[PDB]
């Protein structure tokens, strides 16, 4: 084939890049439904940064009027109780479809090789998630959002020797007054761009190494072009995801909330329970589990190297969980810890949940610390179960 | 102790703004108004509402108009840089008791009346929480008896409130001669501070109901169109030379 | 990225000439059977903290509770 | 040839009338 | 003027008389005692809650 | 049938095709509204601002 | 049949799209606060 | 604390000095073309009318 006349426009060079790695990249015929989780969390993506914007043509970083510009939003602007809720809840829904892409990896085992990367730039995907939430909900500028923004950024003084002057750094000006509004407010305007150059990373190197299946196995034999096999699969998953982001919208609004955001930031008085966002809760609780604050911030920090240790184990042969019953269960109580670790986070120190939590960020950690065992056992497997 | 710090829990009314198709009475958004005006004002707040938000949902232009000429608001400087008062437009919002938090305090003894417009959405489980509150004014029990200058109030986080008992039977008339308790006019002033925490709620409810059902469609739709799109490989019968 | 090719001999039929909307259907009873004896062991395990950590925590809470009522 | 291809462009500039109705709907302009 | 509430609520006093009945022995217990810290809200709590959720239908089906 | 009749009608050129589309989307968007609001207003009768006694009476 | 299925569901498209494009423009519009100073 | 300020507001300098409101100086030599020739030459060039 020597090109001499052009036959189609989406093999031009206009549209050659876009024809390859959306129309016709090859893909697994046996695909379910959380590849279309994986494109849906790059759609809420796109919902929230234009909410943001739309909404940022409305609100003033400064202390004394945060607050009632969010409430000229929500009264005055034509159709601006929409764009605020739709911009909440789609935080909400974007750590939902996140938490279900994570799960659904951790699984099928799609961090082993060759997606390595791919999963390391999940990670660092998930702490900018993780920072641009925070920043964006010491916005809206009430009890909760000053205390937490007070709390979490005056855990930082954890560190031996720096500590302090971080703090005092990050928040300008010995607490977190108009300085450290103004500097959140364009933090949070500039770290969305940042993920979504994160999440063009994330997906070349996928595309580079392919895609996973269900099955966990090679999968160049039976392969069929993404569009519009999958196109209309994840057309299904994005009409019911907006269903059920509708029935939050317009129905149930505050439910996913705190109603101690509704109370002007008191910097005297400090309301009785101070807990950040629900998708925060797992790690809050890791934290607040494990005493002497220094060891709750190394302990964070001991999650980001575990999560970022997972790919890289000896010898984890058999990929997916549906040949490996050990793996399976354990897959599925660590589901569950991780639920009820999310629970405890809401809950007072009092007891038993101290023990509660201190068994389940334990139980967290054994998970990370028993699959190359599991793995290296399987790789003893094949010699022993013959059947000759 | 732990349960008095936390509070009586607060029952589950049926509110009549309650339901996926529901609007607000509004006729006891009228009749919540003028309670929160006559007895409520004193010493709460609301300086989130403009008197223009009253137009359509519970009075007439002119009766907004002819309520806000009632009280006169100070407007800025005139030609000779002197201050005044003028009587107060259907722009203004609603007229604030005290001078500021520091006033407030004082008069009502170091405890500030919180600001009443976003008042069913700062509690948790908003509205039964205010009903409860302004009805439940008990006996305190046996042998916990709380300090002067306080009333105890099982629903409030320690059981000793600032406020006093309020609402009274016949504390107020009302305009369309609906007899006047303590009931009655508790349920109106909730009715009344709901709407003013979420004017949009008819509306967001419209819409609701109109794109989970549009949407339904839609993903009928989908799903149709994902089979027949799939119908040719989910239906194929290949031949691999192969057994074992 | 190679592609293996198998040698095999595929028929299909064209997706205007088969029902759409009637495999979902076909087979109700068989397709809840095989969920259920498939997955009831990961259910347990899934639910099985969950529930029973809840329990817990409401039994002890009403005997603390109960304990602390003068 | 060349009248197929008028009518056809007619036709999605008829089209394109109507997205741009059903975008932006203008009884004040419809009227007169 | 008769406040529907306070009827209600003595109407519906005779229908779980078992938490009053718990209350009235801690009442007892306490006037016994007499010098501790004596509060036993519990029973309190206990009883306003079953009469509230007695109330709760009745209230708004008798309001205007 | 219908659908082939219906077809024949307006799945001949897609520019016909699209101002259908567009056009139904109008008329079904309206009757939808029609149907709620109807639905709406049975479901809240006499809790309307438009039928409260005292609506011109302070004056 | 399977074309007037797809073309419910396309209809249906286009009213959300629709719907949102003109949320976004009309919160981009003016507001009631400056519509009630117009005098 | 900042430089007092000797009016309450604009207007109420613009009724003390029949109608004209001096300008706030802070910004004074950066505001006018030429602002610190333009200022010293202001400041002393009070000269006659021409014929
Ligand atoms: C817990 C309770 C479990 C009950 C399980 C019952 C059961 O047998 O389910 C399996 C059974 C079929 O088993 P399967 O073949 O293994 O599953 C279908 C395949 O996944 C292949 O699916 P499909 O493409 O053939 O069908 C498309 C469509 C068919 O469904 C519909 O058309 C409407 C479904 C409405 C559900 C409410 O959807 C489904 O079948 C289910 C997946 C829906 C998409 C979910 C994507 C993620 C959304 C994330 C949102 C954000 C969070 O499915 C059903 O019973 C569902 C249909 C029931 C009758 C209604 C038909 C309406 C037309
Ligand atoms: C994955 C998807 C997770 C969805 C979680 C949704 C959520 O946060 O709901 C809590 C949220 C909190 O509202 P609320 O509890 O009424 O008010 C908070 C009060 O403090 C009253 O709170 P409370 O004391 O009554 O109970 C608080 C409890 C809420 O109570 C319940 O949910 C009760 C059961 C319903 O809060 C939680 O359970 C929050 C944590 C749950 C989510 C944890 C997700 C962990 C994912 C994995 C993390 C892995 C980390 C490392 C990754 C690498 O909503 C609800 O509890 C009601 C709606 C639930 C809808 C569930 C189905 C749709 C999703
Ligand atoms: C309007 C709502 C229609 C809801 C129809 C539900 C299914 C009715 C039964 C049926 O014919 O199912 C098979 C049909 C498909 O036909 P089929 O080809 O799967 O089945 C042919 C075999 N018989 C006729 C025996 C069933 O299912 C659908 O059409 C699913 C709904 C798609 C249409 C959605 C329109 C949205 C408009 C906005
Ligand atoms: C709007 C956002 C569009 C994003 C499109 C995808 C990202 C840009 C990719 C640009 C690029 O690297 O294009 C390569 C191509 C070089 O030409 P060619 O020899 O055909 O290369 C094929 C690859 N081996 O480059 C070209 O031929 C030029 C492409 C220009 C960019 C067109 C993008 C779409 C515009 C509509
Ligand atoms: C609630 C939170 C859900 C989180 C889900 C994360 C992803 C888990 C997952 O992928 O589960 C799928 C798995 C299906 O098993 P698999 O081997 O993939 O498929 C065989 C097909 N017959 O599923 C299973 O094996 C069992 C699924 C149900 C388990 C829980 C049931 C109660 C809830
Ligand atoms: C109090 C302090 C101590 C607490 C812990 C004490 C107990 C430790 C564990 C004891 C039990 C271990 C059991 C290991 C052998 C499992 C045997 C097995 O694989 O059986 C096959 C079965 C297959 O299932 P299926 O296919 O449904 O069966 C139908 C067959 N035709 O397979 C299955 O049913 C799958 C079962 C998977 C179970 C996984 C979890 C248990 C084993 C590892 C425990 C690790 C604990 C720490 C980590 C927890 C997770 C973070
Ligand atoms: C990105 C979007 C697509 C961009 C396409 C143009 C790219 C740059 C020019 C490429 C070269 C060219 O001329 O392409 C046009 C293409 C030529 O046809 P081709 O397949 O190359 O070969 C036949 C030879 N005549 O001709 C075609 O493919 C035919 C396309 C004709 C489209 C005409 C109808 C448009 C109607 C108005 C818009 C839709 C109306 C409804 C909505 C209204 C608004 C709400
Ligand atoms: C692209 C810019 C579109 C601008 C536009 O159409 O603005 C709307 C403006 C006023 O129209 P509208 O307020 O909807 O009608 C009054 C009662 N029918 O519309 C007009 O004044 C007339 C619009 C005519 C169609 C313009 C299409 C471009
Ligand atoms: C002056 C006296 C009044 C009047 C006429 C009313 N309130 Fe009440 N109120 C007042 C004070 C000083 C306080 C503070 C008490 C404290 O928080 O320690 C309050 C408190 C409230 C609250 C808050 C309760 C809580 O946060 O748990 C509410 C919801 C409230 N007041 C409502 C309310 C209503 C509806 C009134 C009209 C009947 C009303 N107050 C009158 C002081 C005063
Ligand atoms: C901004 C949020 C994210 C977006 C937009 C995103 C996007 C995508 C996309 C488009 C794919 C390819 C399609 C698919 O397989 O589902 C993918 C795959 C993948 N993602 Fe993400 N992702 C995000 C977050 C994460 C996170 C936090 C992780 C884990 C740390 C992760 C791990 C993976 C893995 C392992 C795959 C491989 C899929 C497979 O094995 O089949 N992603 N992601
Ligand atoms: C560049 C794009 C974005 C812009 C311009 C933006 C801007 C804003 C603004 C102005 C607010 C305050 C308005 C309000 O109070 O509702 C806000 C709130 C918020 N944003 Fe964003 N945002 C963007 C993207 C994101 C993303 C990607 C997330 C992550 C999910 C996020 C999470 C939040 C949260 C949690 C809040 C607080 C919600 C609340 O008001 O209660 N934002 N954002």
């Amino acid at each position: 084939t020597i090109r001499n006349q052009r036959f189609s426009l989406l093999k031009e060079p206009i549209s050659s890049t876009l024809n390859q790695h959306l129309i016709d990249y090859p893909t697994p015929s046996n695909l379910s439904y959380w590849w279309g989780f994986g494109s849906l969390a790059g759609i809420c993506l796109v919902i929230q940064i234009v909410t943001g914007v739309f909404l940022a043509m409305h609100y003033t970083p400064h202390v004394d009027l945060a607050f009632n510009s969010v409430e000229h939003v929500m009264r005055d602007v034509e159709g601006g109780w929409l764009l605020r809720y739709m911009h909440a809840n789609g935080a909400s829904m974007f750590f939902i479809v996140v938490y279900l892409h994570i799960f659904r990896g951790l699984y099928y085992a799609s961090y082993s090789s060759p997606r390595e990367f791919v999963w390391c730039l999940g990670v660092v995907i998930f702490l900018l998630m993780i920072v641009t939430a925070f920043t964006g909900y010491v916005l809206p500028w009430g009890q909760m959002s000053f205390w937490g923004a007070t709390v979490i950024t005056s855990l930082a003084s954890a560190i031996p020797v720096v500590g302090d002057t971080i703090v005092t750094w990050l928040w300008g000006g010995f607490s977190v007054d108009n300085a450290t509004l103004n500097r959140f407010f364009s933090l949070h305007y500039l770290l969305p761009f940042l993920l979504v150059g994160a999440s063009l990373l994330h997906l070349a190197a996928l595309h580079q190494y392919g895609s996973n299946n269900p099955l966990g196995v090679h999968s160049e034999m039976d392969q069929i072009s993404f569009y519009p096999y999958f196109y209309v699969k994840d057309l299904v998953g994005w009409v019911a995801f907006a269903i059920f982001f509708s029935i939050w919208i317009f129905y149930a609004p505050n439910v996913l909330g705190h109603p101690d955001n509704y109370i002007p930031a008191n910097p005297m008085s400090t309301p009785p329970h101070i807990v950040p966002e629900w998708y925060f809760l797992p790690i809050y609780a890791i934290l607040r589990s494990i005493p002497d604050k220094s060891g709750g911030v190394a302990a964070i920090a001991l999650v980001f190297i575990c999560l970022l240790a997972l790919p890289f184990f000896k010898s984890m042969y058999v990929r997916s969980s549906s040949f490996r019953p050990i793996y399976q269960g354990i897959f599925w109580l660590l589901l569950a810890d991780c639920l009820l670790l999310g629970w405890i986070g809401c809950q007072p120190v009092e007891a038993p949940f101290v023990t509660i939590g201190q068994i389940s960020s334990f139980v967290f950690f054994l998970f990370f610390a028993i699959t190359p065992i599991l793995g290296r056992v399987g790789r003893g497997i094949p010699n022993s179960y013959t059947t000759d | 102790a732990d349960e008095a710090e936390h509070g009586l829990a607060c029952p589950s009314y049926p509110w009549p703004h309650k339901g996926i198709l529901s609007s607000y009475d509004h006729a006891s958004i009228r009749r919540g108004h003028q309670v929160y005006t006559e007895v409520c004002a004193s010493c709460h707040s609301m300086s989130l509402i403009s008197y223009r938000d009253l137009v359509g949902v519970a009075y007439t232009e002119e009766e907004v108009k002819a309520m806000a000429a009632e009280i006169e608001v100070v407007d800025g400087p005139n030609d000779e840089g002197e201050m005044f008062t003028r009587p107060g437009k259907l722009s203004d919002r609603f007229p604030q008791p005290y001078a500021n938090e520091a006033a407030a305090r004082f008069a009502n003894g170091g405890a500030y009346p919180p600001d009443l417009s976003l008042i069913t959405k700062a509690r948790h489980n908003g509205q039964n929480y205010v009903f409860s509150l302004l009805t439940g004014y008990r006996d305190p029990p046996a042998g916990v008896s709380i300090r002067e200058g306080l009333h105890y109030n099982p629903y409030f986080p320690g059981g000793a409130i600032a406020m006093p008992k309020m609402l009274n039977d016949g504390a107020v008339e009302y305009e369309d001669g609906t007899p006047a308790t303590e009931a009655q006019m508790g349920k109106d002033v909730v009715s009344f501070l709901s709407w003013a925490a979420e004017p949009e709620m008819e509306e967001r409810k419209l819409m609701g109901f109109k794109w989970i059902f549009v949407l339904s469609l839609a993903l009928l739709q989908a799903a149709y169109y994902r089979r027949l799109r799939w119908s040719v490989l989910k239906s194929r019968k290949l031949v691999l030379d192969v057994v074992n | 990225k190679q592609i293996v090719p198998v040698k095999s001999v595929i028929y299909a039929l064209s997706p205007f000439q088969q029902k759409v909307m009637t495999g979902l259907w076909k087979d109700l009873p068989t397709k809840i059977h095989h969920k259920v004896s498939e997955n009831w062991i990961s259910a347990t395990l899934l639910l099985g903290p969950l529930v029973g950590t809840y329990a817990y925590v409401q039994n002890y809470l009403e005997k603390e509770k109960l304990h602390h009522r003068y | 040839i060349q009248p197929a291809d008028v009518k056809a462009a007619a036709m999605w500039g008829v089209a394109a009338a109507t997205g741009g109705l059903y975008l932006v709907q203008v009884s004040i302009l419809v009227l007169p | 003027p008769v406040d529907q509430k306070r009827y209600l609520e003595e109407s519906c006093k005779p229908k779980c008389v078992k938490p009053l009945l718990e209350y009235q022995a801690c009442i007892k217990r306490i006037h016994g005692d007499d010098s501790g810290q004596k509060h036993c809200t519990g029973q309190y709590f206990d009883y306003w809650f079953c009469v509230d959720k007695c109330v709760a239908p009745k209230l708004f089906t008798k309001l205007k | 049938g219908i659908f082939e009749s219906l077809y024949k009608v307006v799945m001949r050129r897609n520019s016909v095709y699209v101002t259908f589309v567009i056009a139904g989307a109008f008329l079904g968007e309206r009757a939808v509204d029609y149907g709620i609001h109807k639905l709406w207003e049975a479901n809240n009768v006499g809790k309307r601002y438009e039928d409260i006694p005292v609506l011109g009476q302070k004056l | 049949f399977a074309y007037f299925v797809l073309t419910g569901g396309r209809f249906v498209y286009a009213s959300l799209i629709r719907l949102l494009v003109l949320k976004f423009v009309l919160s981009m519009s003016a507001s009631k606060d400056v519509l009630a100073l117009a005098s």
